[PDB]
RNA sequence: GGGGCGUCAGUAUUCAAUUGUCAGAGGUGAAAUUCUUGGAUUUAUUGAAGACUAACAACUGCGAAAGCAUUCGCCAAGGAUGUUUUCAUUAAUCAGGAACGUAAACUAUUAGGGAUCGGACGGCGUUUAUUUUUGACCCGUUCGGCACCUUACGAUAGGAGUAUGGU
């Protein structure tokens, strides 16, 4: 009844993007450990770049 | 509301008796040409009115009215967990019942009161001490209609329910409907009950018991008949007939008696295969299931080693 | 499954969408599609006409699927109606807001936003309300963490962004005014103008409310359209 | 294809499937959790939004519209601001049922100042 | 983001109206009270009321404290800096006195350094800058202050068990 079932298998007509700004230290941080979530992420199927120029992070 | 001519040898129905009454819904109609009606109310306005006056009874909206075979007592049942009892002629008050748990939905005078509430529970009282005298549990859900016989109670349970005050006990128990269930009738004469539901369904019930216990007492008379003749065949010594009596009569010591007697006659037919021809006979005439309980029975004796 | 309802509650149903009925919008002038979609309302009859319903709706829709750019995924609009033919359904400007993700994306610590709100009345009597949103440039080449401008740097700066928004919005009609809108043309005038007194890193335009309308000129409705 | 824009209101207690047209006037089809499951315990279950948005599915393709604009929100004011398991498996059964997804928004109200 | 007065907005909440509504909605660990075919909750658009000013928001800023964050206008005050500005003890401290006003619950230097904000001075240069202004970024000098760490320069400030006998 309260059992989230793992889903199994083109459901997105418009490319739909996330966007986040952070600060300078995070982006330190965001940098070294970022490939565990994109790994992760693309698992899931969704591609995330992270821009250390404008302190970025953008999923889609 | 309004009041209806039914002609069955006609073609015609009309509404010819009209009542506006109050402002909110009428809740029910009460009935002793006819004499009057009463009428309910979802506001507190029950009324009386005469066919070619006001009251307020309760607080909450009220729900069911009945009338006694004579017409001289008036009760009106209420969601605010009271029933209102008074005169059908005057304006005046004859008493008022005291509680039931939550709050009651329908009323029934008897052929004594009985009324069936919001809670699980069913009541019966009483006009001299306004006192319950039964009660009675059982349901899942409130049961919005108590139907007396010549009682039974639906719940919301989809359940109807049949027994008697006197007793105090539950007799017997109908779900053949979908989810819900409102009324039910009854004939005047026999015992037919219309349950309907909330669903489509309307089911029509009779009464059975009578024709049941004749058939019972039918098969008690042949049961003591026959016992009487399968005594009097072993008395006898009808060996062939007692064994037919006792294979449709099915009690395997007596069949185990007489099968050891036929094994051992002390004068066998010496073509026989048991000693009689007649025990061959029916041997031979047995049909499927009366071979197959030989079987078992023969399973048994054949356990044992004496 | 099973019911729970009062005694007498549940009517009989009936079906809707026997007197619910379709009808076309169209958009108007400087979008690159005119058609956005599609409208369901009660059909017509006496006692309240569906010419009356539709006057009285509005739309939202997004500018990324009217421009046909992904790059306004963000900077949704909303459009009126006054306007009504056999089927179709034309529309006219009402306003524009932003996505609340859009603005939680763009906060950010250790910079400052300047937010600026003016009044003002174009040339076609429409009384309407801007809120411009400004964050403060982070200069390539620093190494101190906090740009801060000090609160006389960011008076003066609302005060710019005032003026530029108002002599860039009182000289043009609301069809001139919404074809700025577009490509963001106030935003980089702001910028252009304001980076001398202090450098903003982004200024967006991120609502325009359309308080009155007076005028219900249908020649200037069907010229749009 | 038509789209139809369908506010789901994903609270902590209950869940509300609402689909409307474009205007957002024009209710087509509403289904709740409550409505779908009998303990109100369970009223907001991941297996109520799936009931529901299999509900809602069915009847907007019997309709004909086959593609949503998903607007998610919660109980904005005081509450938590953020949307319930009715949302996230309401929107998993409804594309996997069908239901071509355009544009993704959680117009959530949040207050500037509120208490 | 010191105070006072007016003014401007932003949402949200509550209330109300209109429209689409069609069986629950609302809690909670679970319930219930309650509101609900005269249509609740919900969806969309408005209007009114009262409140507060999210994110920005800091090892920051301001005021003597308590305290102070929407825009703008007015009113006075206040701090720091600079001066090629004055009077020259007017000073410091506090008896007495005067103005401001549900809680708690783990606790003469230090000798520099790196941050920080407010002035002021400077100047290799990027950007405003169509080129002078000017402002932003960098760095250096000099005052002032909110705090960090390091250094001290030092300092100094009955309880629990077990018995016995009475009341």
């Amino acid at each position: 009844k309260w059992k989230i079932e793992p889903f199994l298998p083109g459901p997105f007509l418009e490319e739909s993007s996330f966007m986040t700004l952070f600060p300078k230290y995070r982006e330190r941080y965001l940098k070294d450990c970022w490939p565990l979530v994109t790994k992760a992420l693309e698992k899931h199927g969704i591609a995330a770049t992270l821009d250390i120029v404008e302190g970025s992070m953008t999923v889609k | 509301a309004r009041l209806w001519r039914v002609d069955p040898a006609n073609n015609s129905y009309t509404c010819y008796a009209v009542f506006t009454g109050h402002l909110e819904s009428v809740g029910a109609v009460a009935l002793p040409p006819p004499a009057f009606l009463i009428s309910g109310s979802q506001d507190r306005f029950v009324q009386k009115r005469d066919i070619p006056l006001r009251r307020l009874a309760h607080d909450k909206d009220i729900n069911a009215l009945d009338i006694s075979p004579n017409g001289k007592l008036f009760a009106s049942a209420s969601q605010d967990k009271t029933v209102k009892i008074w005169d059908v002629e005057k304006l005046e008050v004859q008493g008022i019942l005291r509680g039931h748990k939550r709050g009651v939905w329908t009323v029934r005078f008897a052929p004594v009161v009985l009324t069936g509430s919001g809670d699980k529970t069913i009541k019966l009282w009483n006009l001299s001490d306004y006192t319950c005298i039964r009660t009675f549990e059982g349901h899942s859900h409130n049961v919005l209609k108590v139907v007396w016989l010549h009682f039974a109670s639906a719940g919301a349970d989809t359940l109807v329910k049949v027994w008697d005050a006197n007793t105090g006990e539950t007799e017997c128990t109908l779900d053949n409907h979908e989810d819900r269930l409102w009324t039910l009738a009854v004939h005047s004469k026999t015992n037919i009950l219309a349950s309907a539901g909330s669903d489509s369904k309307v089911t029509f019930w009779r009464d059975t018991t009578a024709e049941t216990q004749a058939a019972a007492a039918q098969a008690a008379l042949k049961l003591v008949e026959q016992e009487q003749t399968l005594e009097n065949y072993i008395h006898a010594g009808a060996y062939r007939d007692a064994i037919v009596l006792a294979l449709q009569l099915n009690h395997p010591g007596r069949l185990l008696n007489l099968f050891t007697n036929v094994v051992t006659t002390r004068n066998p037919d010496p073509d026989s295969l048991t000693g009689l021809k007649a025990v061959d006979d029916v041997l031979a005439k047995l049909s499927d299931e009366q071979i197959f309980q030989l079987l078992l029975r023969l399973r048994d004796w054949n356990t044992n080693a004496r | 499954r099973l019911s729970k309802g009062k005694k007498g509650l549940k009517k009989k149903v009936q079906d809707p969408f026997t007197r619910k009925d379709w009808y076309n919008i169209k958009a108007p002038a400087p979008f690159a599609v005119r058609d956005v979609g599609k409208t369901l309302v009660n059909r017509t009859t006496g006692l309240k006409n569906a010419n009356d319903a539709l006057k009285g709706r509005i739309f939202e829709v997004c500018l990324a699927d009217l421009q046909k750019d992904e790059d306004h995924a963000f900077r949704k609009i909303k459009l009126r109606v006054d306007e009504v033919q056999g089927k179709n359904c034309l529309t006219n400007f009402h306003g524009l807001d932003f996505t609340t993700d859009k603005l939680r994306s763009l906060v950010r610590k250790w910079q400052t936003l300047i937010e600026a709100n003016v009044t003002v009345t174009t040339t076609d009597h429409y009384l309407l309300r801007l809120f411009a949103i400004a964050f403060t440039k982070r200069r390539p080449n620093q190494i101190k963490k906090t740009t801060y401008a000090q609160s006389s740097q960011i008076r003066a700066i609302r005060r710019k962004m005032v003026e530029i928004i108002q002599r860039e919005a009182a000289s043009c009609t609301l069809h001139q005014l919404v074809s700025k809108l577009i490509p963001e043309v106030i935003g980089r005038e702001i910028e252009k103008a304001t980076q001398g007194i202090y450098p903003l890193q982004n200024v967006h335009i991120r609502k325009v409310k359309l308080l009155k309308q007076p005028k219900f000129d249908l020649g200037a409705l069907m010229a749009l359209h | 294809l038509v789209f139809g824009v369908a506010r789901i209101f994903a609270s902590f207690n209950d869940t509300f499937v609402h689909v409307t047209d474009l205007s957002g006037r024009e209710t087509i089809c509403r289904v709740t959790g409550g409505m779908k499951v009998k303990a109100d315990r369970d009223e907001s279950s991941p297996y109520a939004a799936m009931l529901a948005a299999q509900d809602v599915a069915a009847r907007c393709k019997e309709l004909g519209i086959t593609a949503l604009h998903i607007k998610i929100r919660a109980t904005g004011g005081n509450g938590t601001k953020t949307p319930g398991p009715g949302a996230q498996s309401a929107l998993r059964a409804l594309a996997r049922s069908g239901m071509k997804i355009g544009r993704i928004e959680d117009v959530t109200p949040t207050p500037s100042d509120s208490t």
